[PDB]
This record gives structure tokens, C-alpha cells and sequence, in this order.
């Protein structure tokens, strides 16, 4: 993992009274997905 | 006014008498059934005594076949209409002296009708099947050529005929000969010579779509590319009351239509909204006409945004309930709403009244 | 509508609205992409092919084409597989094994097929 | 013949109009969103900047990119692709790795072998922080972002909304922070993981900043660019409605002609 | 010249080879579909595995197709 | 002066006293201050501007007092009082749920935001 | 091939193929862009275009509109000038280095005058 | 009058063969105008005719052929509408020095139909001529007189009238003028100097053509 990673979980779990505005709700989230690359040759993709 | 029973024709390019407006649109799109909701409807005045009220119907077949009009004859009787609609027929089998004189025939009898004093109502179907024909008789004659290989005189002809149809003096027994042609167009062209003719004499059209019908509305009748010249001099003040806003209304949601889906402006979006209510309201069953009593209270209760605020899919059900509802409670509305003509403030108080108690329910 | 029966004329109504969607999206599928449009909209895209080929059926003096013989198919079955599609209970079968069918018999046997 | 031709194609530029018309539309919605977050994250980025600058950060690249899933943005695409381009030459072996479905095509023909990681990119919704930071963990990983000197951000500024210029900020590595003053004006500790976790954060930050200042850049690009084909296509509507007329004319003389001499014989 | 879209048997096949409906027995649909897919292809929008399969397929074959004057075989 | 601004809103300011919760401990502030480079966890962050109060709820971020009353606090979305029960029951499921199920971390950090909540 | 020599008769094809590309795209790119077209087919299209200035020739009783004498030019040197173009070996000019002058020689001298 | 205003009446013939006037007046306007205008060439002087506009003459020529059913082209236009054009345009011609060195200058002035030139009357008129005067609605719109692009005029065995003065000053601005049109072509072509220098002088040159209507220089 990563620092940024870290925060990032914790910021998740406070979007989650439970709720607080549109641009909170619409910052944790994944619109990317993990496309496995590397030489070119393109190993299959999986979710951020 | 004539009430035709759709909706959307009444309000936004009115009917009236001794006016003839067309009804020209394209091939097998329920040309017929715009004309045939009309017929049905006149039986209303029919039932009563007053005989200035009573538009004795004339559907003049020409060049189209026997089994065509079987149909024709079948839906009217079946709904008790064969005890003052007339049928000149001029088939397609039936040569062209009787096609071209098949116009001319069914006017004159409607005359003795608008001499006497009365109204009668004359449905020319149609004026693409007179004009061919005028060009069988012209071409073995060896008359002169025209547009279209069609003769050049033909605005002669259809001339003659459509300048009659005309609202007389009370001298003459205040009586007319209402009308409406049919005009049978290729696709949608009216650039093409036959229908160009007719669309200068006569004062209006009514343009049917293609698209609407493969949309599943039918009626296909597009209100936008619809104009009346003559119009709403000829309208129920209880209906111009609650559908000025309407042509507002649905005139915006065309242009804002042109706006299409990922998602847009907070305005644009409202728009639609209140236009498609409107429109699935405005889609009918057809053969199925209406009072001036239940054309009425509905629209108002789109104009009003109580029905704009209910989803698209219980539409067709709120129409129904609305309607019966109004009976349930006070009839008494309706009627004194379809006798005065015209909406007062006292009606108009307890009309948004009893919309807001059905909406609740 | 009374002469084809409600039901009937009900899903052949729904089969004309699908299409048309189809073919209105077909210029914003061409421009903007598949992926700017609405899931209620993504899904009548995927509906409406699996109806476009599903009427695809080989015929016997269509043998100079295919090679597969004719097919017979009653009036109700029609009715009741185009039904299933739409009310969106028949979209886990795919667009190829609505290709080459009959009667409804012929859509279940042939999801299987392509399984293996 | 060619009346028809003339006329089918009239209606196809009639469409192309309508749908480009649409398309600024659904931008210029978006397009407000877009802005309102890039002011929060370049406002995060400054308050950093402010200690970069003071501690006197100093000191192989990485190369990170920014397009949508969505082309036809004008030439932000291949203005950032050219721009990609110049690095190339300034680092002769650079790992491009490409955050988008649009700017991949291009660096990848280019070089196969200097495209190493790639992503889906970003979605039809303003770049956030959950991504940014998933895909720097990522980072870490499999470029062994902590080894290189350098890493680099490249994207669109959108300096107006009408104008683009592509422009690029440096992320700061973990060895920089390190052997700049940072006991010399800040204190630190040596009992710390501050400086190995700055790096990160602001791995993570400064690519949101950039991210969310080329997805900016891109949502006003293509609305001036979809608004200039409006016009184009109505340049062209315009013309073929004159040589339409024409044809139908010509058709009905020489339909007429053809009864005349027959009558005439 | 020569073109494969417009051209048409509408009676239907049966002259041929039955080694040659085999060989180029699935070749009919790829040509079909890649003129249409070819179209899309040309506004620069982005496309999906599905296109891109259609339209690297269609590419090769016809280039197939081609031929120069005077090769009778 | 504070900077403090998150990333889907900005609010940050002469700001008297800001507290704020550290790796170091928990610190306060108060015009001029030491200059450190400090990373903020989990934290109830107060800010104060005259007598009159505000109170902030935080991920975590990083803090930094440049040397001149210029507080940089950088850190991800916020509310405290308005971020008030039914979200501290859900929060207790999630950490149930994440520690059978980076995961290791994944499940710490959860732990951390429900410990903070229940403190308020 | 057999005729005017096989050279000749690959040159002619391309030269009918690179136009036949950027006759296809001429509505793409009056209303769009040619960074909104694929990047091999923008190439073909500035080729193309250096083509299209080329056939501007001086001309001997044309003198009056070219504004420049008569030219001359070999079929067997035309088709050297036409394959190294096609080849790009000559596309590193100005696409005006190539309006109106007879030869290749003349194309590179044009774009040394147009530079200053 | 406006002649008579501008003291130039008297060294001007005018001919009228108005629209309410009958057929074959209009159709033999033309011929019987160039009579008189043979009488001063072929005395060795110079002179000029405006044949305003031939379209106009075709027309009233095609009531005729329509009834003399002779074929029709485009248009519904005579088929002998050719022989017409050239037969007339030709006396207009220079001549020899044993012939008395006269002239006699045509400018024959089309009226064209929707602004197309495709029309068989604008053709047949242009492939008589040597070189156009074209003239564009636009640039007359849009305040420029003249309002005549020249590139979309020519001039082939017609050009000269171009000695030593204005043979110094520029070699025919026409071309040079046609290189404007490239650079303004694609500029909405070069950032570079050499564009804009000559982008820089089309435009200065464009807005000193504008002229008003009636005072010539």
C-alpha cells in the first residue's frame, strides 16, 4: 500500500449523518479500472 | 366550432364550419382515422332536435376500392352512423367520368342540406386519386401537358370544388358546407404538383408524420408543421382558456428536443418532462371520440403541472380515474361547463380544486 | 388490435418502439460513442439486437443459402418468445442463439448449444 | 440519380449539425462541475507548494498523461501527444504511462516498448481522489517509482475557456525531501516515515491537480470545437440546398420535353 | 473494377465449386459487416473489442480481393 | 493564517488558534509557530477565530507551519456536528466485516475512523 | 506493366490510391479537423496535397497564367519524381515548393527561396 | 438622363427593345445595334457595344423556336440558341491594318438564372469569349466595387492592354491577388512572416478597391 492509499480508505469510510453532499459522495469512487501492462503485451484488466 | 374528439386538433389548429383545412399526410398512416373520429363525433348533435347543428357527413370515395370501403361501411355501422353519413363511391374499378364527377356529385347533396339552412360535412378522400383521374381523361383527349405528366388545368378543377365549401349568410338559412380533403402524398412531399395546388386554395393543413406512427402514436398527426389559417375564430372558449399555455408548452418541447441524452442543464431537462406527459396524453385510441366535458378538465391539469408531476407510465391511467371521478362527485361541473361554453372564475376555483383531491388519491 | 388479439399487438407495439430507439440511436452510437448514452438506453440497444436477430429463420427453398431446412411456427408461439425478450426475463440469451431459430422450443435448445 | 444523392446526403449533413449542436451542450453542463473541482485540488496543491519551494526541494523520468475514454476533444489529444513527444527526446527511454484510452494509441505506435503501464483512464465524471491515489499505489509497485530522480505530470491548462495550452508541473520523489533542508528551516526527526509518506501524498495530490487541469481543459475544448463544426456543417447545408433546387429544375424540363415530342409526332 | 456489395444472385447459388462455397463459406457475412463497421471507423470515435475485431478482419481480405490485369487461374 | 481545503470543497482563512491532532502527539497553534513537517491522522480539528469556534472531522492529510503564521493544512474530505449515529452503527459492521476480509491496513484505518467517531 | 514498364504502372496505382483517400475524407475535414482523423490517413492527405500542387506546371502558351515559361519534362524522368515523393524522400519542403515548377530539382530550389 | 447629367450622351448610341415590346423586336435588337457599330469599325475607327444582357434576347428568342418546334436544351432553351451567340458576338473584332486597324469591342453582359453558371445560357457565352469579367455578389455586398474575383476571371488570348507603366508597377496584380487567396484560404495560412506579409497587403489592397458607384478614376 501507499500513504495516500491509507487516507484514501479512511475517506470512504466517512463518506459512509452517513451522508453529506454530491461532490463528497461522487470523490470515493473508481471510474478506472487497472489495466495490466508492461514490455506492448496487455495482461487482462481487473478494478482499481 | 366542430369538436372532432382528438384533443390535440380542437386546441391547437381548431376546426369550424364552412372551413376546410387540410389532412395531408402519407400512406396508410390513419389518414382515415383522422377523418372517421370526426363522423363519429357528429352523432352527438345528431341525437338531439336543434337541425342548425347537425352536419349531415359525406365521405366521398374516389378511386378506391369496394373492399376498402367495406371497412368503411362496417366501423360505421357497427357504431350506428349509417342513419346520416352518405357514401359516394367512385372505385378504383370504376372508370374516369365517375372518379373525376365522384367530388362533384357528393357537394351537390350536401347543398339541398346548406339551402334549407342546415350544415352538412364534406371528407374528400382523396385529391391525389382525382387528379390521376383528370390525367387518364386529358391524356386520351390529347389535352395539353403539365407538371408531373399530369395536365396543366388541373388547378381548374380542384378550384371549382373547394370555393363552394363555404360558410353562408343568415339570409341563405345560416348553413354551410364544411370540408376537409384528404390528400394521399408520397412520403411526406408537398412540393409535388397535386398536393401545391390544393395547399394555396385551401386555408390550413394538418400534416401527418411517418416517424410518429413507427413511434407507435397513432394518430401520426405532427402539430407543429399543422397551421389552420382561419383557426381558433372557430374555437370553445373553454378550451382556448386551458390550451394557449399548451401550444407554449409543447412548442418549446420540440426545439428542446433537439437535446438528447448524457445528461444536460438543469432547465433543458424540465422541459421534456412537461412535454412528454402532455404528449402520451395526446396519444388516444383511435375511433374513440370525445365530450367538450372531458376534453376539457384534462388539459388543465397538464397546463396546471398535475399531470407533469405524475411519471409518464400511469398517464394513461390517470385519464381514465380523473374522468370518473369528476362524474362521481359533480356531474354538475361538467355539464355547466358544456352548456356556458367557457370557463368563469367560480368554475375555475373549483377545477384546480378537485384536481388537487384527485392527484392526493 | 382486436383482430390479432391485445396481447399480441401489445408486444408487436413494443417491438416497433425498441427499433426505432435503435435506429435514432444509431447516429449518436456513430458520433458521441456507445458509452454516452443512458443504461435505460444501453439496454434497449442490447434488446433490440437480440429482436433484429431474431428474425433471422432458414427456410427449406433457402437451402441454395444456409443449406438448413424450413421451419413452421405458430401464430401464439411468436407472440409469447418476443414477449419474454422485452419483459427483459430472456435477455440472458444471447443474440447468436436467437440466430437460426424457430418456435420457441428451438431458442431454449439452442442457448445450450452455444454454452458448449 | 443525382437528385436523390444530392438529397440523402442534404439530410446527412443535417443531422452531423443537430448532433454537434448536442454535444456542446451536454459539455458546456459538464463542463461547470469540471472547474469547480479543479479550484479545490490546485488550492490543496499551493498550500504543498508553499512547502517545496521554502525547503529548497531540489534535484530517468516517469511520464503520466490525461485524456478521457472520449475522443474528438479538438487536438488535445495530439497537442499532448506531441507534447509527450519532446520528452521523448530529453529522455530517450522515458516510461510513458498513459491514463486514458485516447493518448495510449498514439504513444504506442510511437514506441511500444517505452508504454510499460497503461490504464482505462478516466470516466465521463470529473478525475478524483480515489483513483488518483489507487493508481499511485499501483505506481509504486510495478515502476518502482522511489528508485527514479524524477516523476512528471503533463496535461492541459485550460487558460481560458476557449484557449488550451499543455503544460506540466514536477512531482517532488522521496529522495528529494530527504537531502533538502529539512532540519535546516523545518524540523523533522529521524524517527519519522514523514518523508517516505510525503512522497506518496503528494504522488497522489499533484496527480489529482493535473488530472483535474487537463480534464478541464478538454470538457471547454470540445465545446469550441463541436461549436465550430456547427457552423461548418451549416456552411455546407447551405450549399448543398442551392444544388438541390437546381436538380429538381433541370428533372421537371426534361420530364416535360419527353410528352411534348411524343405529342408533337 | 469490381464490387462485392451490389452484387447479388437472387435466385440463389448453385453453380459453383463445392470446395469453393466451403473456402468462402462465412466470407460473405465478413464483407457485409465491415463495410458499416469501415464507416464508424472514419469519425475517429472510439470503438469497442467487438468493432475492432470486425474491422481487423475485414482489412486483410480485402486485399485478398485485389488483382492486377490478366491473371486467369 | 490557514490554508485548509479539501478536495470537493475550499475553506481555509489571521487565524488565531488552530488544534490539531499528529503523528507527533496532538498540537497546537497559536500565531508563529515551530516550523515542522507532521503527519495528520485520523482527527477532531478545531479552528478558532475570535471567541467564535469552528469544528472540522478529518481523514487525515499532512500539516506543515511555514515559519511566518502561514499554517498549511492539506487534507481529504470532511462537518462534525452536522456530521452527527446510524453512520457510527454502520461503521462498527465495517469493521467487522473488513478484518477477514493491504487488507491488514485496509481494516487498521476502519478501526481508526470509528474510534474517532465514537470520541465525538 | 507490360507496356510502359512495371515502374511506371505501381507509381500510377498509388497515385490513384493516396487521392482516392483524401477524396473519402473531404467532408470529415471541413467539418471537423485532421487531428479528429486517424494519424497514417492525415499523412496521406498532406501527401496528397503535394500532389495537387505538382500538376502546377509552367507552360509554354499558358505563359500568361502560370506567370513562368515553358516546361518540358521526360515521361521516364516523371517517373522518378512521382516515386520518391510518394516514398516521402521529398516531404521535408514546403507543400508551395511544389507549385508550379517542372522537375524534381526544381521543387527543392523553391523551398530554399520560400524559406527566406 | 444619367447620361445626359454627366455631359456623354452624344458620343453614346442607345438601342431599346423593352419587355412589353413584341418577340422578334427583342430578338433582333442585338443584330441590328451592331449594324451601326460596323459602319465605325469598318471606317477604321475604334468603338464598343454592350449587348444588355443576351439572356434576356434568348428568352425572347425561345417563344419563337418553341413554336417553330425546334429542340429543346436546358432550360427549355432554343438548340439553334448557339448559332445566335456566336454569329453576333464575332462582329465585334479587331482588324487588320489593310482592313483600317478599327475596332469594335464587346462585353457581353449575362444575366444569370439563381446565380449558376452551369446553366447552358452562361456556358455557351463563355466558350465564344476569350477570358470572363466575373463578377460575385458578395464582394459587391459587402461594399467593394469592383466586385470582380479574379479567380474566377481569365483572360486567353484577350490579355493585353498592360504597357510599360503597368508592366513596372506589378505584372499583373491578378496573380499576386491569387496568392492572397491561398494564404487567407487557410489562415481561416502560415504563423510565419512570409504569409502574413502578403495576408498583411491583400487585406490593405482588398479595402482600396472600394470605390463608389458612378464616380470612376
Amino acid at each position: 500500500i501507499s500513504y495516500a492509499a491509507y487516507l484514501n480508505v479512511a475517506a470512504q469510510a466517512i463518506r459512509s449523518t452517513e451522508l453529506q453532499t454530491a461532490s463528497v459522495l461522487n470523490r470515493s469512487q473508481t471510474d478506472a479500472f487497472y489495466t495490466q501492462y508492461k514490455n506492448a503485451s496487455e495482461p487482462t484488466p481487473i478494478t482499481k | 366550432p366542430v369538436q372532432t374528439g382528438l384533443k390535440a386538433v380542437d386546441a391547437l389548429v381548431p376546426i369550424g364550419r364552412g372551413q376546410r383545412e387540410l389532412i395531408i399526410g402519407d400512406r396508410q398512416t390513419g389518414k382515415t382515422a383522422v377523418a372517421l373520429d370526426t363522423i363519429l363525433n357528429q352523432k352527438r348533435w345528431n341525437n338531439g332536435s336543434d337541425e342548425s347543428k347537425k352536419l349531415y357527413c359525406v365521405y366521398v370515395a374516389v378511386g378506391q376500392k369496394r373492399s376498402t370501403v367495406a371497412q368503411l361501411v362496417q366501423t360505421l355501422e357497427q357504431h350506428d352512423a349509417m342513419k346520416y353519413s352518405i357514401i359516394v363511391a367512385a372505385t378504383a374499378s370504376e372508370a374516369a367520368p365517375l372518379q373525376y364527377l365522384a367530388p362533384f356529385t357528393a357537394a351537390s347533396i350536401g347543398e339541398w342540406f346548406r339551402d334549407n339552412g342546415k350544415h352538412a360535412l364534406i371528407v374528400y378522400d382523396d385529391l391525389s386519386k382525382q387528379a390521376v383521374a383528370y390525367r387518364q381523361l386529358s391524356l386520351l383527349l390529347r389535352r395539353p401537358p403539365g407538371r408531373e405528366a399530369y395536365p396543366g388545368d388541373v388547378f381548374y378543377l380542384h378550384s371549382r370544388l373547394l370555393e363552394r365549401a363555404a360558410k353562408l349568410s343568415e339570409k341563405e338559412g345560416s348553413g354551410s358546407l364544411t370540408a376537409l380533403p384528404v390528400i394521399e402524398t408520397q412520403g411526406g412531399d408537398v412540393s409535388a404538383y397535386i398536393p401545391t395546388n390544393v395547399i394555396s386554395i385551401t386555408d390550413g393543413q394538418i400534416f401527418l408524420e411517418a416517424e410518429l406512427f413507427y413511434k407507435g402514436i397513432r394518430p401520426a398527426i405532427n402539430v407543429g408543421l399543422s397551421v389552420s389559417r382561419v383557426g381558433s375564430a372557430a374555437q370553445v372558449k373553454a378550451l382556448k382558456q386551458v390550451a394557449g399555455s399548451l401550444k407554449l408548452f409543447l412548442a418549446q418541447y420540440r426545439e428542446v428536443a433537439a437535446f438528447a441524452q448524457s445528461d444536460l442543464d438543469a432547465s433543458t431537462k424540465q422541459t421534456l418532462v412537461r412535454g412528454e406527459r402532455l404528449t402520451q396524453l395526446l396519444k388516444q385510441n383511435q375511433y374513440s371520440p370525445l365530450a367538450t366535458e372531458e376534453q376539457v378538465p384534462l388539459i388543465y391539469a397538464g397546463v396546471n403541472g398535475h399531470l407533469d408531476g405524475i411519471e409518464l407510465s400511469r398517464i394513461g391511467e390517470f385519464e381514465s380515474s380523473f374522468l370518473s371521478y369528476l362524474k362521481s362527485n359533480h356531474n354538475e361541473l361538467l355539464t355547466e361547463i358544456r352548456e356556458k361554453g367557457e370557463l368563469s372564475k367560480e368554475l375555475l376555483a373549483s377545477l384546480k380544486s378537485a384536481t388537487e383531491s384527485f392527484v392526493a388519491t | 388490435a382486436a383482430v390479432v388479439g391485445q396481447e399480441h399487438y401489445d408486444v408487436a407495439s413494443k417491438v416497433q418502439e425498441t427499433l426505432q430507439t435503435y435506429k435514432s440511436l444509431q447516429d449518436i452510437i456513430a458520433i458521441l460513442g456507445m458509452d454516452e448514452l443512458s443504461e435505460q438506453d444501453k439496454l434497449t440497444v442490447e434488446r433490440a439486437r437480440k429482436i433484429q436477430r431474431f428474425l433471422s429463420q432458414p427456410f427449406a427453398v433457402a437451402e441454395v443459402f444456409t443449406g438448413i431446412p424450413g421451419k413452421l411456427v405458430r401464430l401464439k408461439d411468436t407472440v409469447a418468445s418476443f414477449k419474454a425478450v422485452l419483459e427483459g426475463k430472456y435477455d440472458n440469451i444471447p443474440e447468436h442463439a436467437f440466430y437460426m431459430v424457430g418456435g420457441i422450443e428451438d431458442v431454449v435448445a439452442k442457448a445450450e448449444k452455444l454454452a458448449a | 440519380a443525382t437528385l436523390k444523392e444530392v438529397e440523402m446526403r442534404l439530410k446527412s449533413i443535417k443531422n452531423i449539425e443537430k448532433i454537434t449542436k448536442t454535444m456542446k451542450i451536454v459539455a458546456s453542463t459538464r463542463l461547470s462541475k469540471a472547474e469547480k473541482a479543479k479550484i479545490s485540488a490546485k488550492k490543496m496543491d499551493e498550500a504543498e507548494q508553499l512547502f517545496y519551494k521554502n525547503a529548497e526541494t531540489k534535484n530517468k523520468e516517469l511520464i503520466v498523461a490525461i485524456t478521457s475514454d472520449k475522443g474528438l476533444c479538438g487536438s488535445i489529444h495530439s497537442q499532448l501527444a506531441k507534447a509527450v513527444r519532446r520528452h521523448l527526446n530529453d529522455q530517450p527511454n522515458a516510461d510513458i504511462v498513459t491514463i486514458g484510452d485516447k493518448i495510449k494509441m498514439q504513444l504506442l505506435r510511437t514506441h511500444p516498448n517505452n508504454i510499460k503501464l497503461s490504464i482505462n483512464g478516466i470516466g465521463k465524471d470529473a478525475p478524483t481522489f480515489q483513483e488518483s491515489a489507487l493508481i499511485a499505489d499501483k505506481l509504486l509497485s510495478v515502476m518502482k517509482a522511489g528508485t527514479y530522480p524524477k516523476i512528471s505530470i503533463f496535461y492541459n491548462d485550460p487558460v481560458s475557456s476557449l484557449s488550451f495550452e499543455p503544460s506540466e508541473k514536477p512531482i517532488f520523489n522521496a529522495k528529494t525531501i530527504e537531502q533538502s533542508p529539512s532540519f535546516g528551516k523545518f524540523e523533522i526527526d529521524t524517527d519519522a516515515n514523514v518523508p517516505r509518506d510525503l512522497f506518496e501524498y503528494t504522488l497522489a495530490n499533484q496527480m489529482l491537480t493535473a488530472m483535474a487541469q487537463g480534464y478541464a481543459a478538454e470538457i471547454s475544448a470540445r465545446r469550441n470545437a463541436m461549436d465550430n463544426a456547427s457552423k461548418n456543417a451549416g456552411d455546407m447545408i447551405n450549399r448543398y440546398s442551392i444544388l438541390y433546387n437546381r436538380t429538381r429544375q433541370a428533372v421537371i424540363t426534361n420530364e416535360l420535353v419527353d410528352i411534348i415530342t411524343g405529342a408533337s409526332s | 473494377a469490381i464490387n462485392v456489395g451490389l452484387s447479388v444472385s437472387r435466385v440463389g447459388s448453385a453453380a459453383q465449386v463445392k470446395a469453393l462455397k466451403q473456402v468462402a463459406g462465412s466470407l460473405k457475412l465478413f464483407l457485409a459487416q465491415y463495410r458499416e463497421v469501415a464507416a464508424f471507423a472514419q469519425f475517429g470515435s472510439d470503438l469497442d473489442a467487438s468493432t475492432k475485431q470486425t474491422l481487423v478482419r475485414g482489412e486483410r481480405l480485402t486485399q485478398l480481393l485485389k488483382q492486377n490485369q490478366y491473371s486467369p487461374l | 493564517k490557514l490554508q485548509f481545503a479539501l478536495p470537493h470543497e475550499t475553506l481555509y482563512s489571521e487565524v488565531t488558534q488552530v488544534n490539531l491532532p499528529a503523528k507527533s502527539g496532538r498540537i497546537g497553534v497559536l500565531a508563529n509557530h515551530v516550523p515542522t513537517v507532521e503527519q495528520l491522522l485520523p482527527g477532531v480539528v478545531e479552528v478558532m477565530e475570535g471567541s467564535n469556534s469552528k469544528k472540522f472531522f478529518i481523514s487525515g492529510g499532512f500539516a506543515t507551519v511555514q515559519p511566518d503564521s502561514q499554517l498549511c493544512v492539506t487534507a481529504i474530505e470532511a462537518p462534525l456536528e452536522s456530521f452527527s449515529e446510524n453512520i457510527k452503527n454502520l461503521l462498527a459492521e465495517a469493521k467487522k466485516n473488513v478484518s477477514s476480509s493491504r487488507e491488514a491496513a485496509e481494516a487498521a484505518i476502519q478501526v481508526e475512523v470509528l474510534e474517532n467517531l465514537q470520541s465525538v
